[PDB]
């Protein structure tokens, strides 16, 4: 029961399919080139290692094709032609789908580590660069008395690059987590048992204010 | 409040999404990954959802007769005849009726009764469920099927279901018992 999710199933299928076919095809070329061709009484042959064949198949399926190593038997060349027609499609589709699955990962997971004597405020609801910048410039304003309150944003989304820059400018006193106040697990992550308050911001410019309320 | 009682009033809530059961009550110790049937609001009978019924496909296959047992009870005694009369599109036809069809009034129903007072109170006073079952069946034809017990014993009004307890299961004077009954 270990391979629990559709993306982990697809990931392990892609990786092990690729590696097993690549290792297999490298053994097949190694057989043909070191055999030599039967039409020439096995006189036309190359003494490639398996590792040179494995490298040469990677260099050809990626379409780099250095030609430091190449097949010279008619069987190894016809195998390379068949391999090119098949494995360029595999490489060009598999490597982007691996990169997509590795890219689709939560970057603001994890948990608020409550410092020994500081207070914190949880903030949620309509969290965006426009709402957060207007909130922080009033909340952290120098005309207020100096108080060490951490702000902990909780939102079901990735920050845009403008907001991620703003969060990094306030790194000492502002933290952000992926999640929703609708989940008890996310409320525990933000440590809301011992937050000083929770602020629920509203989208004042929503298409309908009753769905927002 | 009605001081002119709040949470003392009994509710049953139909839920469109079983995950929303966690919002129905306080000090439940909610988790997102418990199945609906384990949650405190369902265990108390304060919540219901369609997701508990879909095994009636497999029970209808494995024992058709047992689905008619549930329905006789759950519909209060609807029949293929009544279903056909409604499917005739005329609406529910009725009137005065014969002694022959009125015989169907003498049929079993589910009822709930208390061990606080009356003849069965002797079992609530530190007896066991097996003693209660045999006594009620012998003296009254009352067939006990489970308990509805206060969750906490001391201050809340909430109670929970206990389907078919063991014979040596200890009773409390505050318990109520679910019974199949004929009058
Ligand atoms: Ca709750
Ligand atoms: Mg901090």
């Amino acid at each position: 029961n270990v391979l629990k999710t559709s993306t982990l199933i697809r990931l392990v299928q892609l990786v092990v399919s690729f590696v097993s076919l690549w290792l297999t095809a490298a053994g097949f070329l190694h057989l043909l080139e070191n055999s030599g061709d039967p039409f020439f009484d096995f006189g036309n042959a190359q003494h490639l290692t398996y590792w040179e064949c494995l490298y040469f198949l990677m260099v050809t399926m990626s379409t780099v094709g250095f030609g430091d190593i190449f097949a010279t038997t008619v069987l190894g060349r016809t195998f390379v032609v068949i391999f090119i027609m098949i494995f360029i499609g595999l490489f060009a589709s598999f490597i982007p789908e691996i990169a997509e699955i590795l890219g689709k990962r939560q970057k603001y997971g994890g948990s608020y580590k409550k410092e020994r004597g500081k207070r914190h405020v949880v903030v949620c609801g309509y969290i965006t660069f426009d709402s957060v910048s207007n909130f922080l410039k009033d909340f952290l304003h120098k005309d207020r008395e100096d108080v060490d309150v951490e702000i902990v944003f909780l939102h079901k989304g990735l920050p845009g690059l403008e907001l991620e820059g703003l969060l990094k400018r306030h790194f000492t006193q502002v933290e952000y987590f992926w999640g929703s106040v609708m989940d008890a697990n996310d409320l525990e992550r933000v440590k809301i048992q011992e937050a000083d308050a929770c602020l629920v911001l509203a989208n004042k410019y929503c298409q309908d204010p009753d769905q927002e309320d | 409040t009605f001081d002119d009682a709040g949470a003392n009033v009994p509710l049953i809530t139909e839920l469109a999404n079983d995950s929303n059961v966690q919002f129905l009550d306080q000090d439940d110790d909610d988790d997102p990954d418990t199945e609906l049937y384990m949650t405190q609001p369902f265990a108390c009978g304060t919540a219901f959802a369609v997701s508990v019924l879909d095994s009636l496909m497999s029970t209808s296959y494995f024992n058709d007769n047992a689905l008619t047992l549930i329905r006789t009870l759950i519909t209060g005694g609807a029949t293929p005849e009544l279903e056909q009369i409604l499917a005739e599109g005329a609406g529910m036809r009725g009137g005065y009726c014969s002694p022959a069809v009125l015989a169907n009034r003498d049929r079993c129903r589910v009822a709930q009764i208390s061990l606080f007072d009356g003849p069965l109170a002797q079992f609530g006073q530190g007896g066991h469920y097996g003693e209660l079952f045999v006594y009620a069946l012998r003296h009254f034809g009352i067939l006990c099927i489970g308990l509805y017990r206060f969750r906490d014993t001391n201050p809340s009004s909430k109670r929970y279901v206990i389907t078919n307890p063991p014979e040596d299961f200890p009773l409390l004077p505050t318990d109520q018992v679910y019974v199949l009954t004929y009058k």
